RNA sequence: AGACUCUGGCAUGCUAUUCUUAGAGGGACAAGUGGCGUUCAG
């Protein structure tokens, strides 16, 4: 099987394991961007917001003369904000 | 959308195991394709059902002689069993 | 207080006030405008194309207003301008509307016009949304459709270049827009351009692009239920002797020739 | 000029449940209509 002395030397190191054993014992006791996803009433509020916009910016007097230029510089700083 | 190979063989035979059972709606087509077949994919199973509708739509414009010899062969194989 | 169902007949009826719309009625279409939009992107695609078709007929509305189409068209645009500042989902909404609209009226908005919308969709470009870049990726495909080389030539540099500094993730994402753009601006213009003006990357598509552009150069039940000199060959049939002067010969004279899963224990078949 | 995989909208249904939940079960598959179509693929 295995060899004599291997298993004399694994004899000797569990009595010696036992040994200190006992010596420790005894020492012991010491809004998301798809629409799709989104709700009908927030649809509304949307609409209803985009509505509001769209009628101030269109009633404002700087978009009357140059209108593709004031959208592209507010765009610039929007996105030169991000 | 265009059409693939696995759903329309399972539906032929499907159709030359149990032409019997079909009918000619879209319902029960799906239910027999739920008590015939397991199919564990939904999306297979609903596009089992519509070709299948798709099928007993255009055969049974037909003529009836082939339709008559192939319930003579299904209850053949089933008296057989 | 219109629900989303709702939204999809509502626009056709709009739609069937618009092609007899007076003049004195401007009020009520630019009140219609936001709906229309959101229309266009909206859950439905029967509401999408009706409102997409609302848009195309109520700019027709437009050139019946004025003696002047293109300053009706402008005047048009410009009650839709403001659609590229507010929140995220209405500027890809109306990006998604001005794609709609430059396909239609081709030069009808003037390509200088046009090219400004261009250079603002090329800031669109640079947006961390996905759909505000797809549609604006869907502006530039129909603007490099739609309006001419030469007035094209003069801003390629610019709308390649907001092509080019995009992202990895998102070029990685949307990289069939981004080939058939390359494979549009190859086609033309010249290769050697998009290749000297590209980084790095994207040359390698290119390659692949140019090599492309190189390869481009009856009612029976088991009839409908199969697996899906030459036609002088006769069969006979040999019954009684076979009579050639008999009338009812030519039904024993042929022209050609005669003659997978796993069952369960219940008997229902199993299908994968 | 993705025929690859997964998947949403609506549940007054089951589960501790019509308003918030999270597991399951449904629901849509071009299914139906009219035209163009080699009368079949589309």
């Amino acid at each position: 099987v295995l060899p004599k002395k291997e298993k004399m030397k694994l004899r000797r190191e569990q009595w010696l394991q036992k040994i200190e054993a006992i010596k420790l014992a005894e020492q012991k006791h010491r809004r998301p961007s798809e629409l799709s996803r989104m709700s009908a009433a927030q649809r509304q509020q949307l609409l209803e917001e985009e509505r509001t916009r769209f009628q101030e910016l269109l009633a404002s007097p700087a978009y009357r003369a140059s209108p593709l230029v004031a959208i592209g510089q507010t765009l610039a700083r929007q996105m030169q904000l991000e | 959308r265009v059409r693939t190979k696995t759903v329309k063989k399972a539906a032929r035979v499907i159709i030359e195991k149990y032409y019997t059972r079909l009918g000619n709606d879209f319902h029960t087509n799906k239910r027999v394709c739920e008590e015939i077949a397991i199919i564990p994919s939904k999306k297979l199973r609903n596009k089992i059902a519509g070709y299948v509708t798709h099928l007993m739509k255009r055969i049974q414009r037909g003529p009836v002689r082939g339709i008559s010899i192939k319930l003579q062969e299904e209850e053949r194989e089933r008296r057989d069993n | 207080s219109t629900s989303s169902p709702a939204k999809r007949p509502r626009l056709k009826c709009l739609l069937h006030i618009v092609r007899k719309l007076s003049a004195e009625h401007k009020e009520f279409i630019t009140a219609l405008i936001p709906e229309v939009i959101l229309c266009t992107k909206e859950v439905s695609v029967g509401a999408r194309k009706n409102a997409f078709a609302l848009l195309v007929e109520m700019g027709h509305a437009f050139l019946r207003f004025g003696s002047n189409q293109e300053e009706a068209l402008q005047c048009y645009l410009v009650l839709i301008y403001p659609g590229l500042v507010g929140a995220v989902t209405m500027v890809s909404c109306s990006i998604l509307a001005l794609t709609h609209l430059l396909f239609e009226f081709k030069g009808l908005m003037g390509t200088s016009t046009v090219e400004q919308l261009l250079e603002n969709v090329c800031l669109l470009l640079a947006s961390r949304t996905r759909d505000v870049v797809k549609s604006a990726l869907g502006f530039i495909k129909v603007a490099v459709t739609v309006m001419d080389v030469a007035h094209l030539a003069k801003h390629v540099q610019l709308v390649m270049e907001a092509i080019g500094k995009l992202s990895d993730d998102m070029r990685r994402h949307f990289r069939m827009k981004l080939r058939n753009l390359f494979t549009k601006f190859i086609r033309k213009f010249g290769f050697e351009l998009v290749k000297r003006l590209l980084p790095e990357e994207y040359h390698r598509v290119l390659v692949n692009i140019r090599k492309a552009e190189a390869r481009a150069k009856g009612d029976s039940i088991e009839e409908i239920l199969a697996d899906s000199r030459q036609r002088s060959r006769a069969w006979l049939k040999e019954d009684e002797p076979l009579n050639f002067l008999d009338p009812k010969v030519a039904q024993r004279v042929l022209a050609t020739q005669p003659g997978g899963f796993k069952v369960s224990a219940d008997g229902r078949l199993i299908i994968r």
